[PDB]
RNA sequence: GCCCCGGUAAACGGCGGCCGUAACUAUAACGGUCCUAAGGUAGCGAAAUUCCUUGUCGGGUAAGUUCCGACCUGCACGAAU
RNA sequence: UCGGGAGAAGGCACGCUGAUUAGCUCGCCUGAUCAGUCGAAGAUACCAGCUGGCUGCAACUGUUUAUUAAAAACACAGCAC
RNA sequence: UUCGGGGCGCUUACCACUUUGUGAUUCAUGACUGGGGUGAAGUCGUAACAAGGUAACCGUAGGGGAACCUGCGGUUGGAUCA
RNA sequence: CAUAACGUCGCAAGACCAAAGAGGUUUUCUUGCCAUCGGAUGUGCCCAGAUGGGAUUAGCUAGUAGGUGGGGUAACGGCUCACCUAGGCGACGAUCCCUAGCUGGUCUGAGAGGAUGACCAGCCACACUGGAACUGAGACACGGUCCAGACUCCUACGGGAGGCAGCAGUGGGGAAUAUUGCACAAUGGGCGCAAGCCUGAUGCAGCCAUGCCGCGUGUAUGAAGAAGGCCUUCGGGUUGUAAAGUACUUUCGCGGGGAGGAAGGGAGCGACGAGCUCAUUGACGUUACCCGCGAAGUAGCACCGGCUAACUCCGUGCCAGCAGCCGCGGUAAUACGGAGGGUGCAAGCGUUAAUCGGAAUUACUGGGCGUAAAGCGCACGCAGGCGGUUUGUUAAGUCAGAUGUGAAAUCCCCGGGCUCAACCUGGGAACUGCAUCUGAUACUGGCAAGCUUGAGUCUCGUAGAGGGGGGUAGAAUUCCAGGUGUAGCGGUGAAAUGCGUAGAGAUCUGGAGGAAUACCGGUGGCGAAGGCGGCCCCCUGGACGAAGACUGACGCUCAGGUGCGAAAGCGUGGGGAGCAAACAGGAUUAGAUACCCUGGUAGUCCACGCCGUAAACGAUGUCGACUUGGAGGUUGUGUCUCGUGGCUUCCGGAGCUAACG
């Protein structure tokens, strides 16, 4: 985070998907981001769906993925582009999203 | 010596350990001030002035079954690096049952007689 | 003296074909299998010694068949030739 | 190879005139000080290096096609047989 | 102006910032390049462990994906009932 | 231009130099002026000590250090100038580079200490960017001035006006931080004799759970026990007195009342003086608070595998996903999703980021180094650190008494005030360090005097492969010469290559050369280490014992420095029997660019020059004192079947070590 900062804002270069270690397998979704701190770190995308293209521009909370060696941040859902989880009945805490009536 | 006071007192530790009737040690008024306290406090039967040219302090341990008169002692300041404590910051050797003797102004005495006195000054050693 | 034998290279030199492996493909790299013994170990490349060639990638420049660095199967590099 | 490279580079001054100081035995010898003053320009004529960096070749001085080539060509101490 | 002189003005020495030459340092970018870390089942051989099925270690030298191998010399903190 | 209270300047006990009124209840006061001394307060300057990180920042400096004179200033000073001298500074770190306003305090911690210095208070430094000076008690001065630069706006372009890092606010930035509000009456400040004027200083309200504290969403009653959901051995159990329902109170809201926070100017008496008396006037608010009336009237969020307190069913199925760490999921999952239930907390609840100890993991209090990380390879030696016994002076360190300082606030204790508390008030207690005065002086230090049991020396003896130079034998290998000779020799796991009847191998004799030193040798000895071993001579170091004769503590260690320091390979010259990297071939093998066999270069050997390293290992530096002995050996002495001194081994008391030792 650089400055010791909370959460730090940053756009996207790459959407891509990466696949977990010796133990796990599936298509984790993560994407490379150029925060405003002046690096280019890769972060994970939490979520069964997520609406992140090549311009996305969203903040990085911190977090490392056991399962994907590298990825040492979490994106937050709910904020800029990076839409809340849909039809989210759950943790709506975490992926950012609204309550439904 | 470099430090007569800790030579005496490990002469007499080395010597108790070997359970020896007497001990030699160069005298000097000093330790005649400390052997003072020794024999009042019950830890040696007494001492005398010894030695046909050089002074020296004939020290008369002695000892009892299951425990040593003396079990424990050694200097604590040292020319290295000296101590000195105040009236209320003599320690109590054994919650009282052992002793240390301090040199103030008003002379070498113990923990209970510098402390009744009402003065502190350099931890000679504990005992 | 020669035939014959042997020492000497501060005389002429030589260093292939195949298979497995591996790579997204082709090559080089390593071992072997065969032919004729070995098949280039220690060292060195598109070099004033490479044709194809302004070879390929790239730096540099608005643009350089020039230059520099690398790769390099170097038409016919190499130890007092 | 501390000998050097180096008058590297770069910058300033450098006229005349008056009155003086210092070095010396002295010079019609030399080095300076203060003040005044003229021109666009004072070493006002005359003599008199352009400089820095990269690369190739041969080490260097030297030698060589007297009448077109001095060159990376020859020679060289050293090394070796 | 009581002429004694003063003020204006003029000229001159000194002066941020900038320019030129050189030197030191930091930063961004960068050909080409060196090795490294990490990633269930690619590969060549097989070095070590293992007294285990050819002793180890060491200085030095060369090589090799590597621990390490090999060469020369040394040590034993060298094996074994003969 | 006058007077001199005085003050200034020379010498010594002389001469020079000053200053505006006005108003009135106007012969009396009021305001003000000039000169001097003092008071009050605020400052300029100097000095001791203290004040972060890096030496991959070490030699630095010419006004640079000092002197004389001068200039300059309110004043000292190279501060500046002329002349003279040549010094000044540095490993107690200058110079250079980097960073950050500093402090009282704040947070934390048992303390020490660490981190921080945002609110409030003190100081310092900055207002378009940079520089500068003037005027003044003071600003080198935000709404003063001058010059340079960019930008914005105005413009008949000729030329002008500005600078929100002032308040509010706008746009841009960010995860994120507010009313372009009300008001001066109160408190305080500037000016004025006063009246009075100015005062977004401040006092308040607004916005935001950002925090803290207080309060409400109800109280009592209510089934062996509804319905519904859930579980079931379907017998039943659970959610539950929980809801419904009954009674009671009744936050909001409505009506009425309505605050503290504030006297003079003026007028009357008195001389419109002192003093006394009397009268007029308020933001937040019509809010707080009081009284009356009065309806039950929002709750959520996180978590339930373990640490962590709190469980089942279903769905999914190493798929989807979870995850701080250990992990979980491949068809029975309390750790995935939902539901019922449960725990925690409550308008709050979670999440993310940041600070603290535990760490005795830099250990001063609190640590270690033979093998787990750790003695520098050795010696010499500078600075520095430390230093034996007795006496005297000083008394700097150290210790003691008194006194000054140590701002407020804060912290701690007690009491008190707002209904409690937060908050606030009063009093009380502790305080290192530093200055001053006085005193003691045992210990350290300093000065002076003195002493041998340390150390060194002398005399007489002793053992040793200690070191350097030169000179000296025998065995064996190879080659050469002579003699004599057979058919094989050689080599291997087995063989082959190879050599052989112009003759080697084997054998005898003679000669030459290089290198090494077969028993003794040892489990031994010497040297500082590496290393070093036939004998003789010369040169030279260390060391031990006796006699106690001489000097007399002159010591210990030691950053830097200096010197020494195996092997390897390297440079030049020489040499080269043997051996032997690289390497030439023959074998072995799946392959062998190894081991085995045949050749073979550098090198190995000598002279000179080079390096500085190593399991340079007892992987445990030197000196002194203290702590059972037994046994073997080297050397001196002694009353010598043993005592004693030094040296070299082994076994072992106590004790030490994780174990080995």
């Amino acid at each position: 985070a650089l400055e010791a900062c909370p959460q730090k804002r940053g756009v996207c270069t790459r959407v891509y998907t990466t696949t977990p270690k010796k133990p796990n397998s599936a298509l984790r979704k993560v994407c490379r981001v150029r925060l405003t701190n002046g690096f280019e770190v890769t972060s994970y995308i939490g979520g069964e769906g997520h609406n992140l293209q090549e311009h996305s521009v969203i903040l990085i909370r911190g977090g490392r993925v056991k399962d994907l060696p590298g990825v040492r941040y979490h994106t937050v859902r709910g904020a800029l582009d990076c839409s809340g989880v849909k039809d989210r009945k759950q943790a709506r805490s975490k992926y950012g999203v609204k309550r439904p009536k | 010596m470099q430090d007569p006071i800790a030579d005496m007192l490990t002469r007499i530790r080395n010597g108790q350990a070997a359970n020896k009737a007497a001990v030699t040690m160069p005298s000097s008024k000093l330790k005649v001030a400390i052997a003072n306290v020794l024999k009042e406090e019950g830890f040696i039967e007494d001492f005398k002035v010894e030695g046909d040219t050089k002074p020296e302090l004939e020290l008369t341990l002695k000892y009892f079954q299951g425990k040593a008169v003396v079990e424990s002692i050694q200097r604590v300041s040292r020319p290295g690096l000296r101590i000195y404590k105040r009236k209320d910051e003599l320690p109590k050797v054994m919650a009282g049952l052992g002793i240390a003797v301090v040199s103030t102004s008003k002379g070498v005495m113990t923990d209970r007689a510098a402390r009744q006195a009402g003065l502190g000054g350099e931890i000679i050693c504990y005992v």
